[PDB]
């Protein structure tokens, strides 16, 4: 039912269109951390905690 | 935050879990105190006899 057909004539027939489309995406922030003091290093039995 | 605390006395490090506990708690010297011998004086007064 819909072939784009001609005629011997010609003419303003079958006319086509187009179209685009966009994507997008974004981005985010992490962290955390941790604490100590002088004494828990100084004197634990174990060097090499850090 | 990560304390020392008083591993002896019964406040264990926070390091330290249920299960563990800090191996080195002292230092030892090896280096003993000892008493000298006490001076004699009736002793070298005397003279020998064989037997």
């Amino acid at each position: 039912s819909k072939l784009p057909l001609l005629t011997e004539n010609g003419g303003r027939v079958n006319r086509v269109g187009f179209t685009r489309i966009a994507r997008e995406g974004s981005i985010h922030k992490f962290g955390f951390f941790y604490e100590f003091t002088q004494e828990s290093i100084d004197f634990d039995s174990d060097d090499g905690l850090m | 935050m990560l304390n020392y605390n008083a591993p002896t006395d019964g406040q264990k490090s926070s390091i330290d879990g249920a299960n563990s506990d800090q191996m080195q708690t002292f230092f030892w010297l090896k280096k003993a105190i000892i008493t000298a011998r006490k001076e004699q004086y009736f002793m070298p007064l005397a003279s020998v006899t064989n037997m």
